[PDB]
Protein backbone atom coordinates (compact mmCIF):
# COMPACT_ATOMS: atom_id res chain seq x y z
CA UNK A 1 0.00 0.00 0.00
CA UNK A 2 2.72 2.52 1.04
CA UNK A 3 5.89 2.33 -0.42
CA UNK A 4 8.56 4.88 -1.97
CA UNK A 5 9.12 4.11 -5.50
CA UNK A 6 5.42 3.00 -5.60
CA UNK A 7 2.79 4.03 -3.06
CA UNK A 8 0.26 2.22 -4.60
CA UNK A 9 -0.66 -2.06 -3.99
CA UNK A 10 2.04 -3.09 -5.73
CA UNK A 11 1.08 -6.81 -7.48
CA UNK A 12 4.38 -8.74 -6.52
CA UNK A 13 6.43 -6.16 -3.87
CA UNK A 14 10.18 -6.16 -3.98
CA UNK A 15 12.80 -5.04 -1.73
CA UNK A 16 16.49 -4.21 -2.00
CA UNK A 17 18.80 -5.90 0.94
CA UNK A 18 20.01 -1.78 1.27
CA UNK A 19 16.86 -0.50 1.54
CA UNK A 20 13.76 -2.58 2.07
CA UNK A 21 10.33 -0.97 0.00
CA UNK A 22 7.37 -2.55 -2.03
CA UNK A 23 8.41 -1.89 -5.92
CA UNK A 24 7.35 -3.19 -9.05
CA UNK A 25 8.33 -6.25 -10.68
CA UNK A 26 8.99 -5.16 -13.74
CA UNK A 27 10.64 -1.80 -11.79
CA UNK A 28 13.05 -3.85 -9.86
CA UNK A 29 13.62 -6.94 -12.47
CA UNK A 30 14.05 -4.55 -15.22
CA UNK A 31 16.21 -1.92 -13.47
CA UNK A 32 18.29 -4.18 -11.18
CA UNK A 33 18.37 -6.00 -14.18
CA UNK A 34 20.51 -3.74 -16.74
CA UNK A 35 22.22 -2.17 -13.65
CA UNK A 36 22.46 -3.91 -10.65
CA UNK A 37 21.53 -1.27 -7.24
CA UNK A 38 18.70 -0.40 -5.25
CA UNK A 39 16.13 2.02 -7.11
CA UNK A 40 14.88 3.78 -4.09
CA UNK A 41 18.42 4.36 -2.56
CA UNK A 42 20.91 4.47 -5.75
CA UNK A 43 23.05 1.97 -3.50
CA UNK A 44 24.71 -1.42 -4.88
CA UNK A 45 22.26 -4.25 -4.83
CA UNK A 46 21.34 -7.69 -6.98
CA UNK A 47 18.90 -9.18 -8.33
CA UNK A 48 19.13 -12.37 -6.13
CA UNK A 49 19.75 -10.51 -3.20
CA UNK A 50 16.13 -9.00 -3.38
CA UNK A 51 14.04 -9.77 -0.33
CA UNK A 52 10.85 -11.58 -0.92
CA UNK A 53 8.04 -10.82 1.62
CA UNK A 54 4.03 -11.05 1.13
CA UNK A 55 2.02 -7.51 2.13
CA UNK A 56 4.70 -6.43 4.22
CA UNK A 57 5.94 -2.90 4.61
CA UNK A 58 6.03 0.19 6.80
CA UNK A 59 2.73 2.73 5.92
CA UNK A 60 2.68 6.53 6.01
CA UNK A 61 0.43 9.53 7.58
CA UNK A 62 -2.58 11.58 6.02
CA UNK A 63 -4.42 14.00 7.55
CA UNK A 64 -8.20 13.93 8.80
CA UNK A 65 -11.33 14.78 6.68
CA UNK A 66 -10.40 12.74 4.03
CA UNK A 67 -12.79 12.93 0.56
CA UNK A 68 -13.10 11.99 -2.63
CA UNK A 69 -12.16 15.50 -4.30
CA UNK A 70 -9.33 16.28 -2.64
CA UNK A 71 -7.92 12.80 -3.22
CA UNK A 72 -8.57 13.20 -6.83
CA UNK A 73 -7.98 16.40 -7.55
CA UNK A 74 -5.93 17.79 -5.18
CA UNK A 75 -3.44 14.55 -4.78
CA UNK A 76 -3.39 14.54 -8.65
CA UNK A 77 -2.54 18.08 -9.25
CA UNK A 78 -0.18 17.58 -5.97
CA UNK A 79 1.75 14.84 -7.27
CA UNK A 80 1.35 15.84 -11.02
CA UNK A 81 2.72 19.38 -9.99
CA UNK A 82 5.18 18.22 -7.80
CA UNK A 83 6.26 15.11 -10.11
CA UNK A 84 6.20 17.93 -12.67
CA UNK A 85 8.52 20.06 -11.12
CA UNK A 86 10.91 17.76 -9.51
CA UNK A 87 11.27 16.64 -13.45
CA UNK A 88 11.96 20.25 -14.90
CA UNK A 89 13.56 21.50 -12.33
CA UNK A 90 15.96 18.11 -12.16
CA UNK A 91 16.32 19.43 -16.41
CA UNK A 92 17.78 23.48 -15.88
CA UNK A 93 19.80 21.35 -12.60
CA UNK A 94 21.33 18.84 -14.81
CA UNK A 95 21.54 21.66 -17.68
CA UNK A 96 23.37 24.33 -15.51
CA UNK A 97 25.73 21.68 -13.98
CA UNK A 98 26.47 20.65 -17.60
CA UNK A 99 27.53 24.42 -18.42
CA UNK A 100 29.43 24.87 -15.30
CA UNK A 101 30.80 21.86 -15.32
CA UNK A 102 32.17 22.75 -19.36
CA UNK A 103 33.47 26.05 -17.48
CA UNK A 104 35.10 24.09 -14.62
CA UNK A 105 36.69 22.01 -17.37
CA UNK A 106 37.99 25.11 -19.61
CA UNK A 107 39.38 26.71 -15.85
CA UNK A 108 41.17 23.66 -15.03
CA UNK A 109 42.44 23.04 -18.61
CA UNK A 110 43.19 26.71 -19.17
CA UNK A 111 44.53 26.99 -16.02
CA UNK A 112 46.93 23.76 -15.85
CA UNK A 113 48.73 25.27 -18.63
CA UNK A 114 48.99 28.86 -17.11
CA UNK A 115 50.38 27.11 -14.13
CA UNK A 116 52.74 25.10 -16.08
CA UNK A 117 54.01 27.36 -17.98
CA UNK A 118 54.43 30.38 -15.08
CA UNK A 119 55.94 26.80 -13.04
CA UNK A 120 58.37 26.19 -16.04
CA UNK A 121 59.31 30.10 -16.12
CA UNK A 122 59.94 30.38 -12.31
CA UNK A 123 61.82 27.02 -12.69
CA UNK A 124 63.97 28.42 -15.71
CA UNK A 125 64.49 31.86 -13.53
CA UNK A 126 65.48 30.05 -10.45
CA UNK A 127 68.04 27.84 -12.21
CA UNK A 128 69.54 31.37 -14.06
CA UNK A 129 69.28 32.47 -10.75
CA UNK A 130 71.55 29.74 -9.17
CA UNK A 131 73.97 29.19 -12.08
CA UNK A 132 74.26 33.20 -12.73
CA UNK A 133 76.50 33.80 -9.73
CA UNK A 134 79.79 32.37 -11.15
CA UNK B 1 52.57 20.18 -9.94
CA UNK B 2 52.34 20.45 -5.74
CA UNK B 3 50.93 23.60 -4.93
CA UNK B 4 49.37 23.44 -0.92
CA UNK B 5 46.62 26.37 -0.16
CA UNK B 6 48.54 26.59 3.32
CA UNK B 7 52.43 26.73 1.27
CA UNK B 8 51.65 30.25 0.78
CA UNK B 9 49.42 32.19 2.44
CA UNK B 10 50.12 35.44 1.25
CA UNK B 11 48.37 34.91 -1.38
CA UNK B 12 44.97 33.05 -1.55
CA UNK B 13 41.96 34.59 -2.65
CA UNK B 14 43.10 37.44 -4.34
CA UNK B 15 46.67 35.46 -4.95
CA UNK B 16 44.70 34.50 -8.12
CA UNK B 17 41.57 36.26 -8.88
CA UNK B 18 41.98 38.11 -11.83
CA UNK B 19 45.20 37.31 -14.02
CA UNK B 20 44.80 33.70 -13.36
CA UNK B 21 40.97 34.11 -14.73
CA UNK B 22 42.64 36.40 -17.29
CA UNK B 23 44.72 33.80 -18.69
CA UNK B 24 42.20 31.10 -18.85
CA UNK B 25 40.46 33.98 -20.56
CA UNK B 26 42.54 33.88 -22.81
CA UNK B 27 42.68 30.47 -23.65
CA UNK B 28 38.64 30.11 -23.76
CA UNK B 29 39.01 32.93 -25.77
CA UNK B 30 40.96 31.64 -28.30
CA UNK B 31 38.76 27.91 -27.88
CA UNK B 32 36.39 26.57 -25.60
CA UNK B 33 34.96 23.07 -27.46
CA UNK B 34 33.54 20.76 -24.65
CA UNK B 35 34.42 17.07 -23.68
CA UNK B 36 34.77 15.64 -20.96
CA UNK B 37 32.11 17.33 -19.40
CA UNK B 38 29.71 17.51 -22.10
CA UNK B 39 30.25 13.54 -22.55
CA UNK B 40 30.01 13.01 -19.14
CA UNK B 41 26.75 14.39 -18.31
CA UNK B 42 25.56 13.41 -21.75
CA UNK B 43 24.92 9.63 -20.79
CA UNK B 44 22.89 10.03 -17.63
CA UNK B 45 21.74 13.54 -19.10
CA UNK B 46 18.37 14.68 -16.32
CA UNK B 47 15.40 12.93 -18.18
CA UNK B 48 16.08 11.86 -21.50
CA UNK B 49 16.42 7.98 -22.69
CA UNK B 50 13.47 6.54 -20.52
CA UNK B 51 10.90 9.84 -20.67
CA UNK B 52 8.40 7.40 -19.17
CA UNK B 53 4.89 7.59 -21.54
CA UNK B 54 0.91 8.81 -21.00
CA UNK B 55 0.97 10.85 -17.82
CA UNK B 56 4.80 11.58 -18.54
CA UNK B 57 3.83 13.32 -22.00
CA UNK B 58 0.85 15.33 -20.45
CA UNK B 59 2.02 16.05 -17.38
CA UNK B 60 5.03 17.76 -19.43
CA UNK B 61 2.26 20.07 -21.91
CA UNK B 62 0.71 20.83 -18.05
CA UNK B 63 4.15 21.46 -16.68
CA UNK B 64 4.47 24.05 -20.01
CA UNK B 65 0.83 24.83 -19.58
CA UNK B 66 0.16 26.59 -16.14
CA UNK B 67 -3.13 26.49 -16.68
CA UNK B 68 -32.43 16.42 -15.70
CA UNK B 69 -34.28 13.50 -13.54
CA UNK B 70 -31.45 11.84 -11.99
CA UNK B 71 -28.68 14.38 -11.83
CA UNK B 72 -30.80 15.86 -8.91
CA UNK B 73 -31.04 12.58 -6.79
CA UNK B 74 -27.11 11.59 -8.23
CA UNK B 75 -25.13 14.10 -6.47
CA UNK B 76 -28.15 14.63 -4.16
CA UNK B 77 -27.83 10.99 -2.69
CA UNK B 78 -23.86 11.22 -3.39
CA UNK B 79 -23.69 14.07 -1.77
CA UNK C 1 -14.86 -7.99 -15.97
CA UNK C 2 -13.92 -7.41 -19.70
CA UNK C 3 -10.58 -8.57 -20.36
CA UNK C 4 -8.10 -10.93 -22.69
CA UNK C 5 -8.39 -14.64 -21.46
CA UNK C 6 -7.01 -15.16 -18.04
CA UNK C 7 -10.15 -16.92 -16.99
CA UNK C 8 -12.46 -13.49 -17.19
CA UNK C 9 -15.87 -13.61 -18.36
CA UNK C 10 -19.36 -12.24 -17.09
CA UNK C 11 -20.49 -15.75 -17.21
CA UNK C 12 -20.95 -18.07 -14.36
CA UNK C 13 -18.38 -16.35 -12.03
CA UNK C 14 -16.96 -19.67 -10.42
CA UNK C 15 -14.86 -19.16 -7.62
CA UNK C 16 -12.95 -21.86 -5.41
CA UNK C 17 -12.06 -21.27 -1.42
CA UNK C 18 -8.78 -21.97 -1.99
CA UNK C 19 -7.24 -19.01 -4.49
CA UNK C 20 -10.14 -16.73 -4.69
CA UNK C 21 -10.96 -15.35 -8.05
CA UNK C 22 -13.59 -14.99 -10.45
CA UNK C 23 -13.80 -17.67 -13.34
CA UNK C 24 -15.61 -19.19 -15.97
CA UNK C 25 -17.55 -22.31 -15.45
CA UNK C 26 -15.86 -23.92 -18.75
CA UNK C 27 -13.04 -22.34 -17.92
CA UNK C 28 -12.07 -23.88 -14.88
CA UNK C 29 -14.50 -27.09 -15.86
CA UNK C 30 -11.94 -28.29 -18.95
CA UNK C 31 -8.72 -26.56 -17.64
CA UNK C 32 -9.20 -28.15 -13.43
CA UNK C 33 -10.73 -31.36 -15.58
CA UNK C 34 -7.65 -31.88 -17.60
CA UNK C 35 -5.40 -31.49 -13.98
CA UNK C 36 -6.44 -29.50 -10.79
CA UNK C 37 -4.34 -26.09 -10.76
CA UNK C 38 -4.92 -22.47 -10.66
CA UNK C 39 -4.12 -20.42 -14.14
CA UNK C 40 -1.00 -18.49 -12.90
CA UNK C 41 -0.60 -19.35 -8.96
CA UNK C 42 -1.34 -22.98 -9.57
CA UNK C 43 -3.43 -23.53 -6.39
CA UNK C 44 -5.24 -26.61 -5.28
CA UNK C 45 -9.14 -27.10 -6.40
CA UNK C 46 -10.93 -29.12 -7.58
CA UNK C 47 -14.41 -28.86 -9.88
CA UNK C 48 -17.12 -29.70 -7.21
CA UNK C 49 -15.94 -26.25 -5.20
CA UNK C 50 -17.34 -24.46 -8.28
CA UNK C 51 -20.54 -22.18 -8.08
CA UNK C 52 -22.72 -19.90 -10.37
CA UNK C 53 -23.76 -16.24 -10.07
CA UNK C 54 -22.70 -14.86 -6.50
CA UNK C 55 -25.28 -15.46 -3.89
CA UNK C 56 -28.26 -16.37 -5.54
CA UNK C 57 -30.49 -15.87 -9.03
CA UNK C 58 -29.47 -17.04 -12.38
CA UNK C 59 -27.30 -15.45 -15.23
CA UNK C 60 -24.53 -13.56 -12.99
CA UNK C 61 -24.21 -10.49 -11.12
CA UNK C 62 -21.83 -8.81 -13.60
CA UNK C 63 -19.55 -6.25 -12.03
CA UNK C 64 -18.46 -2.99 -13.49
CA UNK C 65 -15.65 -3.48 -16.05
CA UNK C 66 -11.60 -2.53 -15.59
CA UNK C 67 -10.65 1.00 -15.71
CA UNK C 68 -7.16 0.57 -14.71
CA UNK C 69 -7.41 2.85 -11.68
CA UNK C 70 -4.43 1.03 -9.49
CA UNK C 71 -2.88 0.09 -12.74
CA UNK C 72 -2.51 3.72 -13.07
CA UNK C 73 -0.73 4.16 -10.58
CA UNK C 74 1.27 0.99 -10.48
CA UNK C 75 2.47 2.53 -14.24
CA UNK C 76 3.37 6.38 -13.12
CA UNK C 77 4.46 4.93 -10.28
CA UNK C 78 7.47 2.97 -11.23
CA UNK C 79 7.54 5.34 -14.64
CA UNK C 80 7.10 8.95 -12.44
CA UNK C 81 9.71 7.27 -9.26
CA UNK C 82 11.87 5.48 -12.08
CA UNK C 83 12.76 9.10 -13.16
CA UNK C 84 12.79 10.34 -9.98
CA UNK C 85 16.07 7.25 -9.42
CA UNK C 86 17.81 8.49 -12.56
CA UNK C 87 17.36 12.29 -12.01
CA UNK C 88 18.65 11.53 -8.57
CA UNK C 89 21.58 9.76 -9.84
CA UNK C 90 22.32 12.37 -12.48
CA UNK C 91 21.85 14.79 -9.37
CA UNK C 92 24.55 12.87 -7.81
CA UNK C 93 26.72 12.57 -10.91
CA UNK C 94 26.11 16.62 -11.16
CA UNK C 95 26.77 16.76 -6.97
CA UNK C 96 30.57 15.32 -7.98
CA UNK C 97 31.14 17.36 -10.65
CA UNK C 98 30.96 20.33 -8.66
CA UNK C 99 32.83 18.98 -6.33
CA UNK D 1 -18.71 -11.54 -10.52
CA UNK D 2 -19.57 -8.68 -8.29
CA UNK D 3 -18.53 -8.62 -4.66
CA UNK D 4 -20.38 -8.91 -2.01
CA UNK D 5 -18.26 -6.73 0.43
CA UNK D 6 -16.86 -4.39 -2.42
CA UNK D 7 -18.31 -4.64 -5.95
CA UNK D 8 -15.47 -2.98 -7.25
CA UNK D 9 -13.41 -5.09 -9.69
CA UNK D 10 -10.83 -6.93 -7.53
CA UNK D 11 -7.30 -6.11 -8.03
CA UNK D 12 -6.51 -8.76 -5.33
CA UNK D 13 -9.99 -11.15 -4.63
CA UNK D 14 -9.94 -12.74 -1.89
CA UNK D 15 -12.53 -15.23 0.43
CA UNK D 16 -11.99 -17.35 3.43
CA UNK D 17 -12.51 -21.26 3.26
CA UNK D 18 -15.45 -20.94 4.89
CA UNK D 19 -18.15 -19.84 2.85
CA UNK D 20 -18.47 -19.70 -0.74
CA UNK D 21 -18.48 -15.99 -1.47
CA UNK D 22 -16.34 -13.00 -3.72
CA UNK D 23 -14.01 -11.05 -1.31
CA UNK D 24 -11.74 -8.41 -1.50
CA UNK D 25 -8.01 -8.12 -0.09
CA UNK D 26 -8.28 -4.69 1.21
CA UNK D 27 -11.79 -5.60 2.79
CA UNK D 28 -10.53 -8.86 4.85
CA UNK D 29 -7.56 -6.85 5.45
CA UNK D 30 -8.98 -3.99 7.19
CA UNK D 31 -11.96 -6.42 8.37
CA UNK D 32 -10.02 -8.94 9.67
CA UNK D 33 -7.50 -6.03 11.35
CA UNK D 34 -9.65 -4.79 13.45
CA UNK D 35 -11.34 -8.45 14.26
CA UNK D 36 -10.69 -11.73 12.82
CA UNK D 37 -13.40 -13.46 10.94
CA UNK D 38 -15.26 -14.04 7.75
CA UNK D 39 -17.58 -11.75 6.30
CA UNK D 40 -19.56 -13.57 4.43
CA UNK D 41 -20.24 -16.36 7.35
CA UNK D 42 -19.26 -14.68 10.05
CA UNK D 43 -16.82 -17.71 10.66
CA UNK D 44 -13.42 -17.34 12.63
CA UNK D 45 -10.63 -16.87 10.20
CA UNK D 46 -6.66 -16.16 10.24
CA UNK D 47 -4.50 -14.04 8.08
CA UNK D 48 -3.77 -17.62 5.28
CA UNK D 49 -7.70 -16.77 4.55
CA UNK D 50 -6.97 -13.61 2.38
CA UNK D 51 -5.16 -15.10 -0.89
CA UNK D 52 -3.35 -12.68 -3.42
CA UNK D 53 -5.52 -14.65 -5.74
CA UNK D 54 -3.67 -16.04 -9.35
CA UNK D 55 -3.35 -13.61 -12.47
CA UNK D 56 -5.04 -10.37 -10.58
CA UNK D 57 -5.87 -8.44 -13.96
CA UNK D 58 -4.83 -7.83 -17.15
CA UNK D 59 -5.88 -4.09 -18.01
CA UNK D 60 -5.10 -2.89 -21.28
CA UNK D 61 -5.85 0.69 -20.66
CA UNK D 62 -2.72 0.72 -17.87
CA UNK D 63 -0.58 2.48 -20.27
CA UNK D 64 -3.42 5.40 -20.25
CA UNK D 65 -1.60 6.44 -23.39
CA UNK D 66 -1.83 10.39 -23.01
CA UNK D 67 -5.16 10.56 -21.30
CA UNK D 68 -3.65 10.90 -17.77
CA UNK D 69 -7.17 11.31 -16.62
CA UNK D 70 -7.30 9.05 -12.87
CA UNK D 71 -10.50 11.35 -12.03
CA UNK D 72 -12.38 9.03 -14.46
CA UNK D 73 -11.63 5.99 -12.79
CA UNK D 74 -11.79 7.53 -9.34
CA UNK D 75 -14.31 9.61 -9.08
CA UNK D 76 -16.36 6.68 -11.38
CA UNK D 77 -15.90 4.38 -8.30
CA UNK D 78 -16.59 7.11 -5.69
CA UNK D 79 -19.91 7.58 -7.56
CA UNK D 80 -20.62 3.49 -7.88
CA UNK D 81 -19.46 3.48 -4.08
CA UNK D 82 -22.23 6.30 -3.47
CA UNK D 83 -24.60 4.55 -5.69
CA UNK D 84 -24.27 1.71 -3.87
CA UNK D 85 -25.14 3.41 -0.36
CA UNK D 86 -28.06 4.80 -1.74
CA UNK D 87 -29.32 1.64 -3.14
CA UNK D 88 -28.37 -0.33 0.42
CA UNK D 89 -30.57 2.94 2.02
CA UNK D 90 -33.51 2.18 -0.22
CA UNK D 91 -33.09 -1.75 -0.01
CA UNK D 92 -33.26 -0.87 4.12
CA UNK D 93 -35.89 1.01 3.40
CA UNK D 94 -38.37 -1.19 1.66
CA UNK D 95 -37.38 -4.01 3.89
CA UNK D 96 -38.54 -2.25 6.68
CA UNK D 97 -41.72 -1.53 4.94
CA UNK D 98 -41.91 -5.51 3.81
CA UNK D 99 -41.29 -5.93 7.38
Amino acid sequence: LICSISNEVPEHPCVSPVSNHVYERRLIEKYIAENGTDPINNQPLSEEQLIDIKVAHPIRPKPPSATSIPAILKALQDEWDAVMLHSFTLRQQLQTTRQELSHALYQHDAACRVIARLTKEVTAAREALATLKP
Amino acid sequence: VDALPYFDQGYEAPGVREAAAALVEEETRRYRPTKNYLSYLTAPDYSAFETDIMRNEFERLAARQPIAWQECVNNSMAQ
